[PDB]
């Protein structure tokens, strides 16, 4: 069964393959070569992991295939979902709703994760019967046991506004807010020919019928949106709601969060923002970022590119990475190494590994031989289209001679460019 | 000084809505008959309070 994550470009990297003295192995899981590269990043994973200091910002620069977005998936598979990892590409921030700052910020925001523990008395039971006259008394049931409430005239217009009613199993928590759990197995056979869209079956409770609600929940700093409308929720599951207040951002949302920490009702945990192709940014989101690093709760930031000395966008200017000094000047640069004849042959293994194809070592060699030649990342296309076109000339191995089958039909980008000869 | 009066010229009963009676809520912490732990329930069938 074919499910919704299926083999991807990064699929087969399941972490990031170093020892527990962060010494990054030969070939682990997933991950090959790039011993240097991958050494740092298991160091800044540490840094994220350990939590103590705010933003914190790493550039992993190198030529286009070395596997800056692969260590990133690297390092993003290393850490559990308990540490939200936000990754966007440069161009994500080049909103119509927002500006290029403020949906920074968000990201930024997003990047920040908080463990709510909620702790609630609650009343469960079915209900057996309720009188009204304004007063009346209520009759709730558990499995185990009886019990008779009366009822306030609160309490009484949140009984009739709510349509309860008699084997309704029914929630009431301190401070009410009720809530219609299910109906009852005995007032039944009402699908004899329908329900309502709403209507549930299943049984009342046992044991006693007053308990304790645990709630645990890890919702962003990025609840801010929670707090910017009337009804406030719907915002995050439409982007919705564009500049929210920052005189509400930055003291209520913060310092009521801090007083959580207090409490013990809630505890930051700090993640990572992962932004790929990072160059797409212009001056004024780049120097936003100077002075967003420098801030209390910010998280680590994570940046890829793949850019020599080039224009900045925005400027007329050129600089290092295509992004601008002042920001480098706050970076640590990961340098990323091409692959040579003996890494390209097992990342192409690796590949055949997890896209199940089999191949003969000729096969690997020639493979091997032609990304060398033109680019590492079309020996990885190369090897499913090899598995189709052999899987219809009924064989079981991809073979030599079908590996050149693919590479006359399928070409590469310079002798794609080359045969522009024609200039139409 | 510009003080208040408010007079209820009309039937003094207008008045005697207000004062007198002030009652407490009488009933104190039931004990239930089996574990003799303060109550949290009421059957609604004995009406005999309980709390286990
Ligand atoms: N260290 C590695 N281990 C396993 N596969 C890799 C590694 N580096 C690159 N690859 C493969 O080669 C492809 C190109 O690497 P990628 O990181 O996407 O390029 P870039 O460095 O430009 O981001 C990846 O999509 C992945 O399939």
């Amino acid at each position: 069964v074919t499910r919704i994550e299926r083999i991807g470009a990064h699929s087969h990297i399941r972490g990031l393959g170093l020892d527990d003295a962060l010494e990054p192995r030969q070939a682990s899981q997933g991950m090959v070569g790039q011993l240097a590269a991958r050494r740092a990043a298991g160091v800044v994973l540490e840094m994220i992991r350990e939590g103590k200091i705010a933003g914190r910002a790493v550039l992993i620069a190198g030529q286009p295939g070395t596997g800056k977005t692969a260590i990133a998936m690297g390092m993003a598979q290393a850490l559990g979902p308990d540490t939200p990892f936000t990754a966007i590409a440069g161009s994500e921030i080049f909103s119509l709703e927002m500006s290029k700052t403020e949906a920074l910020t968000q990201a930024f925001r997003r990047s920040i994760g908080v463990r709510i523990k909620e702790e609630t008395e609650i009343i469960e039971g079915e209900v057996v019967e309720i009188q009204i006259d304004k007063v009346g008394k209520l009759t709730l049931k558990t499995t185990e046991m009886e019990t008779i409430y009366d009822l306030g005239t609160k309490m009484i217009e949140s009984l009739t506004k709510d349509k309860v009613q008699a084997g309704d199993v029914i929630t009431i928590d301190k401070a009410t807010g009720k809530i219609s759990k299910l109906g009852r197995s005995f007032t039944r056979a009402r699908d004899y020919d329908a329900m309502g869209s709403q209507t549930k079956f299943v049984q009342c409770p046992d044991g006693e019928l007053q308990k304790r609600k645990e709630v645990v929940h890890t919702v962003s700093l990025h609840e801010i949106d929670v707090i910017n409308s009337r009804t406030q929720g719907f915002l995050a599951l439409f982007s919705g709601d564009t500049g929210e207040i920052k005189s509400e951002v930055r003291e209520q949302i913060n310092a009521k969060v801090a007083e959580w920490r207090e409490e013990g009702k809630a505890e930051i945990i700090p993640g990572v923002l992962f932004i790929d192709e990072v160059h797409m940014l212009d001056i004024e989101s780049f120097s936003f970022l100077n002075r967003a690093l420098e801030s209390d709760m910010a998280p680590v930031l994570i940046m890829a590119t793949n850019r020599g000395i080039t224009r900045i966008r925005g400027t007329s200017y050129q600089s290092p990475h295509g992004i601008p000094i002042d920001l480098l000047d706050r970076l640590l640069i990961v340098s990323t190494t091409p692959y040579s004849e003996k890494d390209t042959k097992q990342i192409l293994r690796i590949r055949c590994e997890e896209e199940d194809v089999e191949m003969s070592e000729d096969a690997y060699t020639v493979l091997t031989r032609i990304g060398l030649e033109t680019s590492l990342r079309y020996a990885i296309q190369l090897i499913t289209a090899a598995s189709l076109v052999c899987r219809k000339r009924k064989g079981t191995e991809v073979q030599v001679d079908d590996i050149k089958r693919v590479y006359s039909l399928f070409l590469d980008e310079s002798r794609s460019t080359q045969y522009m000869k024609e200039y139409q | 000084c510009s003080r208040t009066f408010i007079t209820f010229s009309d039937d003094a009963t207008f008045e005697e809505w207000f004062p007198q009676g002030r009652p407490p809520k009488v009933p104190v912490r039931e004990v239930c008959p089996v574990t003799h732990r303060p109550a949290l329930y009421r059957d609604p069938v004995t009406d005999i309070p309980y709390a286990t």
